[PDB]
């Protein structure tokens, strides 16, 4: 329902991820795997938002709906909904 | 717990709370080192920590949560903010962010912001949805700020003639003129007293520049609100540091509707230090006092103002006259003409000590008819008349001889008529 | 949508504007930002823009239209014109500008014109022939500007009272020769005041030099014509920026035969402005004012003057004295004996508590004859011979006591007869 | 038949054509295609004209009667009807 900011350091993660073009696999609630490349973080109407060009399909969702983010590059760690 | 309580936790204390809860090592007097340790365990067990600051954007990109306590000195303590953060909420130089904490990562020095959930004491999503300062519209200052208190000490003649020399009011831009020697520390003082017990609302910050350490020990005693002071032998930059910090945490406040008032000493010292730390500009004028030097502190004198929408800005500075050395009357005489309130003290006064050594027939606002109800200015009227024949230092007298047996300033309109 | 209402729209309304049309995080910058960001995201709409402005030709050879909203500020908002324009059709600094605006592209950073159909508020074709303001022939005034609104208020005693000390007509060169605290403000307002009233098609301009930031704000409030101010916190080259603008743009409307009217606030601080920015040249005369620092402000107050063909522009600026400080006695002894018309404030008048405070026995006008009548003249010269024994506290108690009891100047003058 | 004037950018366009003399196209309004180079800007009686050296006689024509004109350089350019 209500939207619930992610804590800093997981906001940095993925800040730092798109900003340079880093690949990132996505882990939802549901449990669904996407393996795909975000573009970058675009909020809009008080709600933070990530788009991901899943082969084009540059799908939106909130960030708190994420479980967790995996990367070999960069540290994977998972977020903390508090 | 939180890091401010660490902050000024006795010595003996944090050694009694570190023991209990699992330290290995307390021998070591250091105390930021052994808060840092007791943090780093707090974070491996999963306990919550938490931190405040006020934010100080550099030019890099970055900032710190200084502390008002160390007077926004940059120390290891101080809470690192990534520039990441600072584009998602929108936050200027001078947020005060309150929020978790986390410890420093392997390769960083300063603890990193884990989470911020008040900015400004309110919500962030609330706080960034505010009219920025430049944007508001001034106004003259209609509601007064009245420091006659109803005591009745000796300490109360100086609030009380003050109050009939010069009306103060939410959003002056007050001026102080005071010879070296005048007992202005007390004039201060006073004021600062006055302003904490008759208006606890509004927030009460004292700035001193180039202040010995034993004046600002007693400053932050007497003083109920927030006192930030740089020291002397601290060089000219920190001085100017310190009063941007001011400045700007005083802009974010009134944006959220809110009466800030600050108390500065002296105006003179801080004009000296930023003529030092700018850049030549290729013309200097008499007493070696660059053109473009004066420009910063007027942005400071400056800021003060009746904001329209809500809130207002007082600054009340002191100036030095007469001080030997020409650079602080070229200063003054630039800020002549600049404040709504004008209150000048008498060295002639001083000396036959008699206090305040305030000079009434040459102090006073502008727009007293704003400040004062329509009573009460004909009543000044009608003193200003009587004072303006007699001599400085014999109005003085005069003044404190019929305020001693007046309890409040109705009584002595009263004694005075007829 | 039009840009000049943008700008006029308060900054609340503007925020409410662009968080419909899709922009966020717009609450925490200034206007002129806002008023860009809005404009960038209208424009990829494909809607024409209209904007205007005045001309303001850089050393470089390119210029920009400046809005008088924010007092000709430099901004992100301001409208590019290229070289080519400038030359295509025959542009000068200060001409007022209106068309079509375009976005800027990429490598660009403002608005560009898109198409010019108004200049000087006339056809592009129309204004490019006429003849420079240098080349026109100065006259006397002989059209007179009576401030008189014959209404009988108090505020109007004011307007009477200047009537008879010094007549004001088109083309005058005047000055307002104050004390500090005289009234100077309240003078200046109530000469607006009955400039529009009477004289609705005169173009009023009013110029404010190192002026308080709330004493803008109630001055844009209650004059009718068009006010443009620099506050005392910005920095020396904006006092000189905002007037070159207002000199300039009062010159092309002459061209058009138009009636311009300005009033400076002050001459004095105008001055002291262009010592700072002009490069010394060793010189310095006393006080510490270089010798050709006062070129530039004596050829902004030689300006005024009645063209023999169509059109006058007058100039109406106080010069402050007993100040304190060399530098302004020095300005003023400049500035003596240049004006047509001088109007003396008497100190001493104000501390009686007697508005207005003039010196009507210092205070005249040169070639008076030409603005009144016949019969108007010998009248004034009754009243001159009666006043000139008086002192001037007791000429200006006497002079507003006679009329107080009447409405007109010209029953005034009947009553006095008898 | 009155004037036209051209829009702003479109002037420039030509301006700096002048100054670095390209080999633009030019296309009227009844369809006449040239190649020449603009010597410079030239505008009499309020009425600005366009001079190129086609055929190498230095022909003078009205702006608003150009309908567009290109260059390998800067792209197509097409002046509104305004
Ligand atoms: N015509 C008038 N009627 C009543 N009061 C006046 C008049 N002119 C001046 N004053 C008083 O004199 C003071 C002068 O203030 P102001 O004119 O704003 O500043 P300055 O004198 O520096 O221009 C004001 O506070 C006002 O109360």
């Amino acid at each position: 329902d209500t939207y619930q900011p992610i804590n800093c350091d997981d906001y940095d993660n993925l800040e730092l991820a798109c900003q340079h073009h880093l690949m990132l696999t996505l882990e939802l609630k549901d449990g669904e795997k996407l393996q795909a490349k975000a573009s970058d973080l675009v909020s809009r109407k008080n709600v933070e938002y990530l788009v991901v060009e899943a082969a084009g399909e540059t799908r939106e969702l909130r960030l708190d709906k994420i479980t967790s983010f995996s990367h070999p590059e960069i540290g994977t760690v998972v977020v903390s909904e508090s | 717990m939180n890091l401010t309580e660490l902050k000024n936790t006795p010595v003996s204390e944090l050694i009694t709370l570190g023991e209990n809860m699992g330290l290995e090592n307390l021998a070591r007097m250091r105390k930021q080192d052994i808060i840092f340790a007791i943090l780093k365990q707090h974070a491996k067990s999963g306990e919550d920590i938490f931190g405040d600051g006020v934010l100080e954007i550099l030019q890099d990109g970055f900032g710190f949560l200084r502390s008002a306590d160390s007077s926004y000195l940059a120390g290891p303590d101080d809470i690192y903010v990534s520039p990441s953060q600072i584009r998602r909420f929108n936050l200027r130089t001078g947020d005060t962010i309150s929020g978790k904490i986390r410890p420093p990562k392997e390769g960083e020095r300063y603890f990193a912001l884990l989470k911020v959930n008040e900015v400004n004491f309110d919500k962030p999503e609330n706080a960034r949805n505010k009219i920025l300062f430049e944007n508001l519209t001034p106004l003259h200052a209609n509601s007064r700020l009245r420091m006659e208190r109803g005591n009745g000490s000796t300490e109360d003649l100086t609030a009380r003639v003050l109050d009939l020399a010069s009306p103060i009011g939410r959003g002056q831009r007050g001026l102080i003129v005071a010879p070296p020697k005048a007992g202005k520390t007390m004039l201060l003082q006073n004021i600062a007293q006055s302003i904490a017990y008759n208006h606890p609302d509004c927030v009460l910050m004292v700035l001193l520049i180039d202040e010995r350490p034993e004046e600002v020990t007693e400053m932050q005693r007497l003083v109920k609100g927030e006192v930030v002071a740089s020291t002397f032998d601290e060089p000219a930059s920190r001085h100017v540091q310190v009063a941007e910090m001011v400045i700007e945490k005083a802009k974010r406040l009134v944006e959220h509707k809110k009466d800030v008032i600050i108390l500065l000493d002296s105006i003179t010292r801080l004009a000296r230090a930023y003529n030092t730390v700018v850049p030549a500009s290729g013309k200097v004028l008499t007493g070696g006092v660059d053109a473009n030097a004066l420009h910063r502190p007027k942005r400071f004198f400056g800021a003060a103002r009746n904001v329209e929408e809500g809130g207002s800005l007082t600054i009340i500075a002191t100036a030095l006259i007469d001080t030997g050395s020409k650079m602080d009357e070229v200063i003054y005489e630039e800020f002549k003409g600049t404040g709504n309130m004008e209150l000048h003290l008498s060295r002639k006064i001083a000396e036959k000590r008699v206090f305040p050594a305030i000079d009434y027939n040459r102090s006073g606002t502008r727009k007293e008819e704003l400040l004062t109800t329509q009573e009460e200015l004909q009543k000044m009227w009608i003193l200003r008349k009587i004072i303006h024949p007699m001599g400085e230092i014999d109005a003085m007298e005069f003044l404190i001889n019929k305020l001693a047996m007046t309890k409040t300033n109705d009584d002595f309109f009263e004694m005075m008529k007829r």
